[PDB]
């Protein structure tokens, strides 16, 4: 009730008269602002907007509500000098040029503004222009608090303090913090924002201290000694700069209050009340008190939906030609309608994290250990689409370059030896002549192909952009299920994509998977997948490895790098860590189920930029992030659960055996050992994607070495056609088995499925095995016992004789 | 007639634009350069629409928002990572012979750093993990120059040294922290200075290792 008579003080004060229609409207602004905000559920908030109404109405009645009070009900002072109403596209318009500089001033990361987002900027400046404002920000991991809080505290000018919590980090340490900041705050008459997170704020004792400044602005005790006699004399000099003579302590103490009320602010972030491993558990309800809380939430559909247009507005994701379906899917209900290539695309976009949400909703239903999907989920899976579209689309138009060059000096070879039958040598070039332009007709089709292959690139790439951002948690078989279930969410929304996609053959060359492969990696589609994901990460990736084979892995990758292992239980892990981001080196650290809270702002890329000096907090120091440095989490416990703080700040990659994981490697070991036939077949079918055209046309760099090099030689004996002979074989060749991939892949369905039986007993008796444990203690076997098993049983059988 | 009209309304922003062209490279403020460049474009929106539709406009204008665009790259050329060294790569990988006190604002904007972002990017990130070396080179030497042994009266005989945890654990974060820093990519810079301190580091472990046995014996023995 005070924060509503302060709020509705400080809009009148600047302003000389008002109506009462005003007056009920500043009312129930700031109903809003301190009722609303702090709500969870809509429902709720829609209860809160009717019932300000109800009220408004029955004690002011003959008011009439339109002009009293329209619902979109915005008041800003940045437009005008004076606070009073604005309207919402001029607020629009101007946080959005103020965003746009902000991208260029401090910090160079695109931020979008939706309409949940530009509430929440008024809402911290309302808060920053009242006395004593205090903010409490809580809401799900990631979602702008610590990116809004700082955007406007740059927008108003509040230079930002941020306290920086060390090992032994004493209340006295705290204590000389906040004399520092109340007396820039209060002397100097600097306008602080006081920004506090929970990562800093493990420790409850510091944090009795905050409430006293929370509630009254000045703190007693912590200028007792010669302390006091400074700050009187510093606040004896401001109040001369502010023309204001005073000589007694009490009253010049009392004025550096009021001045610390006026100028410092607090801002604190959490997350929702699942910190209780925490000492703050839910932290005390005069913390709840004595701030203004407001309810950040997860992205709606609309913001999903405009943050994806906005990321991937850049992409050439436009199709004259698109077939709006008869009846399409839809999340997002104001989609423009018939909707284009471009808005479609972006409405699948939000379909991926919609049915993410739904799958994990799934799987905490039925017992399953779920992981926190949060908007930086979504942020990181547009960044993968668009590098994934750029990289695609620019090596198909290096291909179909490479080719039109090739058909260029095609028809010069062809004028070439025309020019030598103008001239027994001759009769021979009626052959080569033969060979040339059926090669030139041959590479004509292939560019013909290319232009298909464009057709097919943009949800091509996204089926696996998402598949790199989101299904790195999820086990074989449910990352197959919401493959599919994207794939059929395309299909209906007459998206091109190619049919039988590979994942691990579409992101990675064979030279990388040979490369890894004599890496310590298993070589497994689970594991190859797993492998792409530690190539293809933004975000820093969490290696979940109850067998250890992928540390090993990374560990011989990046060998030439000087990688190093760290542990987060050794003694000597905050001083490694740091050496390793002050100079670049990778890191390994093992044992994040105990994870350190130091490390979140390392994951979540919160670089400092002052001058070249790049820093970020780490304990009480503020070290230069060099550009090489990268971490790799590990964990070789697969039975966690990480705080979803945590989630959004890392790439989860599961190197963990599970029941369709063992099957499908049981599967093709009896593939490989019983019917290999069909497994090369199987392994000709994943090279039909580009390792077998790679070559094809890998070939044809060689011709056009050696087609050019001509002086009049070309006819040396008139047998250069062995050199188009050796194309000619193999186009043909990886021509039939592309007629043939159809006959092919019923062929392996039906011959695996006829030994699926023994995979599903194989997986049984494996997850038996490892269930000996509870019976007795020394019933321990290996996944590498039944391996064993399975080699003796399959190889060395005297009974298969 | 028209073309007079558009030469005469776009001399002026000619004018402006190589005035800060002119300006040393050591005086640009590009936060001062983007409210300039700001000021032109609003100004350049403000012509009749009889002159936008020639392509003089149209020129400058695009000039303009290359400039803006390229502003970013133009606050990463301030950053005070850079050296001379930097400046050296810059010049011989662009092609360019820039002299750096001599050097104008205008020499850079002309030069295309939106087509070579990649080379400035490769430079500056290189300029970033010297920084952040010559910057630790530079704590070590600030620490270890002001490091005081303290010193407690001992039965008013003589004043014992207090706080070996501290210094041993100082000496082992700093040697590990050397150690690591050879293996840094940009390390072949500083090498020379980093082997030096090494070898006083290693030296000062020498020492202390060997002195706290001397006190504690002694101490022993005193009893
Ligand atoms: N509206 C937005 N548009 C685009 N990117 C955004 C937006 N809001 C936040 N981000 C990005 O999301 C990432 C994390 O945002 P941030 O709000 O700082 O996380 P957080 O809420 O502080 N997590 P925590 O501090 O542990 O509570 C950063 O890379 C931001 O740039």
């Amino acid at each position: 009730m005070t924060r509503w008579v302060r709020g509705i003080f400080e809009a009148l004060r600047p302003l000389e008269t008002l109506p009462v229609e005003g007056l009920i409207r500043i009312w129930a602004h700031e109903a809003l602002r301190l009722f609303q905000d702090r709500l969870v559920e809509d429902e709720e908030r829609r209860w809160t907007d009717e019932n300000i109404d109800t009220v408004a109405l029955k004690h002011f009645p003959n008011i009439d509500r339109e002009k009293a009070m329209s619902r979109p009900i915005l008041y800003s002072n940045w437009l005008s000098k004076d606070y009073i109403p604005v309207d919402q596209e001029e607020l629009r318009d101007y946080v959005k040029a103020r965003l746009k500089v902000f991208y260029e001033e401090e910090l160079d990361v695109p931020l979008v503004l939706f309409n949940e987002v530009l509430d929440h900027v008024l809402r911290i400046d309302r808060i920053f222009r009242q006395p004593q404002g205090h903010l409490l920000l809580i809401g799900v991991s990631g979602a702008g608090k610590t990116t809004l809080s700082r955007f406007v505290a740059w927008m108003n000018g509040l230079s930002v303090y941020q306290i920086k919590v060390h090992r032994k980090y004493t209340g006295e340490d705290f204590d000389e913090d906040l004399r520092t900041v109340l007396r820039r705050s209060g002397c100097k008459n600097e306008k602080i924002a006081f920004i506090m997170d929970e990562s800093n704020v493990l420790d409850s004792g510091f944090l009795e201290r905050m409430n006293t400044l929370l509630a009254n602005g000045e703190v007693p005790g912590l200028f007792e000694g010669d302390e006091y006699a400074t700050l009187m004399t510093q606040c004896k000099e401001g109040a001369q700069k502010e023309g204001l003579m005073l000589d007694s302590h009490e009253e010049l103490y009392k004025w550096f209050t009021s001045q610390v009320i006026r100028n410092l602010h607090v801002v604190f972030t959490m997350n929702p009340s699942s910190e209780g491993l925490k000492d703050r558990a839910a932290t005390s309800p005069a913390l709840f008190n004595r701030c203004v809380l407001n309810w950040f939430g997860d992205w709606s559909t609309e913001a999903l939906y405009q943050v994806g247009k906005e990321f991937t507005s850049k992409m050439d994701l436009e199709k004259p030609n698109y077939i709006v379906p008869d009846y399409m899917p839809v999340v997002y209900d104001k989609l423009p309608q018939p909707p284009s290539h471009r808005e479609a695309i972006v409405n699948s976009c939000v379909f991926v994290h919609q049915t993410l949400h739904q799958a994990n909703a799934r799987l905490a239903k039925r017992g399953g250990r779920t992981m926190a999907i949060t908007p930086r989920h979504y942020l990181d899976f547009i960044n993968h689409y668009a590098n994934l579209f750029h990289e695609k689309r620019s090596e198909l138009e290096e291909q179909q370059m490479h080719l039109n060059v090739g058909l260029r000096k095609i028809k010069e070879t062809v004028d070439q030896v025309e020019e030598l039958r103008r001239d027994a040598k001759v009769n021979r070039s009626t052959a080569l002549l033969k060979s040339l332009s059926a090669e030139r007709e041959r590479w004509e089709k292939t560019s013909e192909t290319f232009k298909n292959q464009m057709s097919t690139i943009a949800g091509d790439c996204l089926l696996s952009a998402a598949f790199i951002a989101y299904a790195g948690y999820f086990d074989q078989q449910m990352r197959q299920n919401l493959f599919t279930t994207w794939s059929h969410h395309l299909q209906q929304a007459n998206i091109q994509f190619r049919t039988d996609i590979a994942r691990t053959e579409y992101l990675s060359n064979a030279d990388e998977r040979l490369r890894w492969q004599a890496s310590s990696l298993p070589a497994d589609d689970l594991c190859t997948e797993n492998a792409i994901m530690l190539k293809r990460f933004n975000r820093y990736p969490l290696i979940i490895d109850p067998s250890g084979q992928a540390t090993e892995f990374i560990m011989n990758e990046y060998k030439d790098r000087k990688i190093t292992r760290t542990s987060f239980l050794d003694d000597a892990f905050r001083k490694n860590l740091e050496s390793a981001l002050r100079f670049g080196n990778p890191l390994l650290v093992q044992d994040v189920e105990s994870y350190d809270p130091v490390l979140n702002p390392v994951l979540n890329r919160e670089v400092r930029r002052t001058g070249g000096r790049v820093l970020i907090t780490l304990g009480d120091q503020d070290i230069d992030l060099s550009p090489s440095f990268v971490i790799f989490l590990s964990t070789r416990d697969p039975t966690v659960e990480f705080p979803p703080d945590l989630c959004s700040r890392v790439t989860f990659v599961n190197f963990t055996v599970t029941r369709s994981s063992l099957q499908s490697q049981c599967l093709n070991e009896v593939l490989k050992a019983e019917r290999p036939d069909v497994d090369e077949k199987r392994s000709d079918l994943l090279k039909l994607q580009g390792e077998f055209q790679l070559r094809l046309r890998q070939l044809e760099k060689s011709l056009l070495q050696a087609l050019n090099e001509v002086k009049g030689r070309i006819l040396d004996d008139d047998t250069i056609i062995t050199t188009l002979e050796n194309l000619k074989r193999e186009a043909a060749e990886v021509t039939r088995k592309v007629e043939e991939t159809d006959i092919v892949m019923q062929e392996v369905e039906t011959v695996s499925q006829q030994y699926l039986p023994l995979s599903t007993a194989c997986s049984s008796i494996y997850f038996t095995m490892e269930s000996l444990k509870q019976i007795h203690f020394l019933y321990q076997y290996s996944l590498q016992f039944f391996l064993d098993i399975y080699h003796n049983v399959l190889y060395e059988n005297p009974n298969l004789k | 007639q028209d073309l007079k009209g558009v030469w005469s309304e776009l001399s002026k922003v000619w004018e402006q634009i190589d005035q800060m062209k002119e300006q040393p490279w050591v005086s640009v403020q590009p936060r001062k350069l983007r409210q300039n460049l700001d000021a032109l474009l609003n100004q350049l929106k403000s012509f009749p629409a009889r002159l936008r539709q020639y392509a003089s406009y149209e020129f400058v204008q695009r000039l303009l928002k290359g400039y803006m665009k390229i502003n970013m790259l133009v606050i990463e050329l301030k950053s005070e990572a850079l050296k001379d060294r930097h400046w050296k790569q810059l010049m011989k990988r662009l092609h360019v012979n820039w002299v750096v006190s001599e050097l104008t604002l205008g020499q850079i904007w002309d030069v295309d750093l939106q087509k070579n972002e990649a080379i400035v990017k490769d430079v500056l990130l290189v300029a970033q993990g010297e920084m952040a070396l010559e910057e630790f080179l530079k704590q070590i030497r600030e620490v270890w120059n002001t490091y005081e042994l303290d010193l407690v009266n001992y039965q008013n005989k003589c004043r014992l040294i207090r706080g070996w945890d501290d210094l041993f654990n100082k000496v082992k974060e700093h040697i590990n922290s050397v150690s690591a820093m050879k293996l840094s990519p940009y390390y072949k810079v500083f090498e020379e200075d980093a082997l030096s301190w090494e070898d006083k580091l290693n030296r000062i472990m020498a020492l202390f290792d060997v002195w706290i046995d001397v006190q504690r014996r002694w101490v022993y023995l005193e009893g």
